[PDB]
Order: C-alpha cells, then sequence, then structure tokens
C-alpha cells in the first residue's frame, strides 16, 4: 500500500530496537543513499524521532 | 549510553533534570552529566585524573 | 580611605579580570563549529565514516 506521491504517507517508528543493520545490503534496492549518518553506523546510534 | 560517548568518572549527581532533557552541557559544550537510560539516576561525569 | 572606596585597587583588579576573560573566552571556542557539522569530535566520529 504505497501512496500516490502527491499524498505520500508516513509512519512513525518508536519504542523499538535495531533493524538498521545495513538492510540495503540485501541488494533488493536500486539505490540507497544517506545524507547524514554513514549507512554502516546507523545501527550503532539512538534516535528520538 | 544512547550516545554521548566518552571517558570519565561517573558519580551520583545532585542535579535534577526536567523530564524531557536526558543530559546536560557545560560552558565548553561538553556533556556535564547524563541520566542513565535504565533506572534514570543522574550521573555527573568528572574527568579522569 | 582604602577600606571605604572599592575602586581604590582597580589597577590590580583589572589585571585579574583581563586574565579571567581570556580563559573564559578560550574555553568557549570549543563550542564553535568552525564550519564543521558539529562542535564535538565524538559526534563526528560516531556518525561519520
Amino acid at each position: 500500500r504505497f501512496a500516490s506521491v502527491y499524498a505520500w504517507n508516513r509512519k512513525r517508528i518508536s519504542n523499538c530496537v535495531a533493524d538498521y543493520s545495513v538492510l540495503y545490503n540485501s541488494a533488493s534496492f536500486s539505490t540507497f543513499k544517506c545524507y547524514g549518518v554513514c549507512p554502516t553506523k546507523l545501527n550503532d546510534l539512538c534516535f528520538t524521532n | 549510553f544512547n550516545g554521548l560517548t566518552g571517558t570519565g568518572v561517573l558519580t551520583e549527581s545532585n542535579k535534577k533534570f526536567l523530564p524531557f532533557q536526558q543530559f546536560g552541557r557545560d560552558i565548553a559544550d561538553t556533556t556535564d552529566a547524563v541520566r542513565d537510560p535504565q533506572t534514570l539516576e543522574i550521573l555527573d561525569i568528572t574527568p579522569c585524573s | 580611605s582604602l577600606s571605604s572606596t572599592p575602586s581604590a585597587l582597580g589597577k590590580l583588579q583589572d589585571v585579574v579580570n583581563q586574565n579571567a576573560q581570556a580563559l573564559n573566552t578560550l574555553v568557549k571556542q570549543l563550542s564553535s563549529n568552525f564550519g564543521a557539522i558539529s562542535s564535538v569530535l565524538n559526534d563526528i566520529l560516531s556518525r561519520l565514516c
């Protein structure tokens, strides 16, 4: 259930752990790019939102 | 902890934090004290000698 | 006269104040980014490769 881009949806992720374990390395994706944290370190961090 | 990685000596703090603050900062912008994610004690971080 | 007037020893107090200001300015430059993503080295290292 993906949204039309004009009305893109959004879900909140909270009160949970992990799955930042470079999931993109499954190579099911055409592209994966981070604009903040380098991808390999995402799974070492804590987030508030 | 949740980040705020560093080395120091953790002792009980006499500080109170507002419920949403988690940690504080000194004038040097270094962490002064943190709240322990588990049990929520506030610990002062002093330098190692 | 010396007891009564607080400005009587201003020449020595001024030296003390200038030196205190220099140190209290130097420690505050640690909070500066200088164009970096963060003023803190530990944040740079925990998030960037």
